[PDB]
């Protein structure tokens, strides 16, 4: 703690409450800087959610396409037996 | 000198120059080891104004603990911060008047930049929106 | 000092800066081990205002328990949260 | 703050890069499974013809 022996004064602590630089541009650019900091965090969240939805879209398309392949397979078999009946018919 | 908590409002600013207001309650009560000892009462009266002392001091603890903290770190975890600021790392105590802050309820945080709260609220809004 | 619950309204805000209002009832009653003991009554009167004390304190418990919680987590499970906030975990 | 701008910009470009390469790899995987199902389908089709 600070001490002033001449009067016996003792500063146990020094709370700070404000800093106000005269240049308006300093605080303005600083506040814009942190504002753009949270702005690029939320933008990072935007790109993250976007790429995520694109990923689930990817898996959904590949899965549903695989489903098309399965239906094409079963339809191919039924089509084959149908070809049996048709060839016998002709 | 009963428990009846008194509310307090002290402004502070982050190291990254981001001003913010606070609404912060203070739980408080004076300990009494004995009715019998006059000296503890002398401690009780040693302060010209215990509420002003406790407010300026705890506010010094808050501005001090938080200004050191980055504005990289200001979210819900800040509630963990000030709570550890008021309390000794291992309840708050002021020996000179025997004051004891058992706890410090927080009720509001209101940063001066409209853009901060607006972008934040839009951010969570877009969070439930993307859900 | 009977059971008659009193309603309470305390605002809180999530760590993600999302403000929200609350309507929250409080069930309450004073225990009495004995009519015989004056000291327990001295406890009953020790508070300048038990309702204001209980409100500010429990509200401190709520704002404290919830502010620590993410706004990622605010749904119906929050009812589980505050209920475990007011009550001692075991 | 401009250095922060270029940093965040190049960072987002980096995550965009990884996202594109990853999602493309996902396309390759879906193309693989689809290639196998297409192959079995070719079995049924060739037998049909």
């Amino acid at each position: 703690q600070a001490v002033f022996p001449q009067n016996g004064l003792v500063v146990s602590s020094v709370d700070v409450q404000s800093v106000e630089p005269v240049d308006q541009r300093t605080r303005d650019a600083l506040q814009r800087s942190v504002q753009l900091a949270i702005e690029i965090t939320t933008n990072s969240q935007e790109a993250a959610a976007k790429h995520e939805a694109q990923r689930l879209e990817q898996e959904a398309r590949g899965r549903l396409e695989r489903q098309k392949i399965l239906d094409q397979s079963e339809a191919e078999k039924a089509r084959k037996e149908l070809l049996e009946l048709e060839a016998m018919s002709m | 000198l009963g428990p009846d908590f008194f509310t307090d409002v002290i402004t502070i600013e982050t190291a990254d120059h981001a001003r913010l207001q606070l609404q912060l309650a203070y739980n408080w009560h004076f300990e009494l080891k004995n009715r019998n000892d006059p000296a503890e009462a002398a401690k009780l009266f040693s302060v010209p104004d215990f509420v002003g002392d406790a407010c300026k001091a705890i506010a010094s603890r808050v501005r001090g603990a938080v200004a050191s903290v980055t504005f990289d770190d200001f979210h819900k975890n800040s509630a963990r911060i000030i709570r550890m600021a008021v309390f000794g790392f291992e309840q708050a105590v002021f020996p000179q008047n025997g004051l004891v802050v058992s706890s410090v309820d927080v009720q509001s945080v209101e940063p001066v930049d409209q853009r901060t709260r607006d972008a934040l609220q839009r951010s969570v809004q877009l969070a439930i929106e993307i859900t």
